[PDB]
This record gives C-alpha cells, sequence and structure tokens, in this order.
C-alpha cells in the first residue's frame, strides 16, 4: 500500500509515476548445476538501474514500494530437484572473519 | 453636566501539513 498520512513524516507531495514503475521486470537469469550453492538478490538494489523505476530511485532522496517477486524454473517430469524460495528483510551478511575468526573483516 | 470636556503560542503537538 501508498504510505497512509498518519505514517507519513515528508512534508512534500510524493510522485507515484504508476505503470511506468509498477510492472514486471526480469533480470539475468541464473543456471541451476548439481552442485550450486544458492542465490540472493537485495531490494530495491536489484532495480535501481533499470527502466523508470531506476531513474525515479536516483532523481529522489526518498523512496517506499512493495514488491511481487516471481522465480520461474521448468525441467522435465524427468529431473528432481528442489529450491527454497524466501524473503528476508533486512539481509545482512557476514564475513568468515578471515576463516580463523579473528578477522574483523566485512563484505565489501 | 461637566465643565471641561477634555476631562497558548504552543499547542501539545506540532502543527499538520495539509495537502496542497
Ligand atoms: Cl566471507
Ligand atoms: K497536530
Amino acid at each position: 500500500e501508498y504510505c497512509p498520512d498518519t505514517d507519513a513524516t515528508a512534508v512534500d507531495k510524493p510522485t507515484r509515476p504508476d505503470v511506468s514503475v509498477n510492472r514486471f521486470f526480469t533480470l539475468d537469469t541464473k543456471s541451476w548445476a548439481k552442485d550450486s550453492k544458492g542465490w540472493y538478490w537485495k531490494f530495491p538494489d536489484v532495480l535501481t538501474e533499470v527502466g523508470v523505476f531506476g531513474q525515479n530511485a536516483q532523481f529522489h532522496y526518498l523512496y517506499r514500494s512493495g514488491f511481487c517477486v516471481h522465480v520461474q524454473c521448468n525441467a522435465s517430469k524427468f529431473h528432481q530437484g528442489a529450491l527454497l524460495v524466501a524473503v528476508l528483510p533486512e539481509y545482512v551478511l557476514g564475513t568468515i572473519a578471515g576463516g580463523t575468526g579473528n578477522e574483523n573483516s566485512h563484505p565489501p | 453636566g461637566d465643565p471641561i470636556a477634555d476631562m497558548l503560542q504552543v499547542l501539545p503537538t506540532a502543527a499538520n501539513t495539509e495537502a496542497s
């Protein structure tokens, strides 16, 4: 939903471009192999450089939206496998801390 | 009859913003 007046704080009238930004964007396809580890994407990072959505995200300080996420994978009735598709809010990544755990390294 | 005639600024909450 759009931000209700009771929760809003910024006072300028927002721009709600609608159809030019609320539409389906398809990203680069990944290749599933027998030894694949798994993948992740960050939102809205995925689209900040794509289409009119990207432009609005770059021209404005403030942004807000929901998302319809659709993951597709076809295989035959003789293939097998199971992907867990999940949305993790605030997905903060960590490092292996140098392997030993002594290094306070950070994800680039 | 008279001989001489000559004789709150700040309310409990912050103002709202109204749509233009
Ligand atoms: Cl790491
Ligand atoms: K008020």
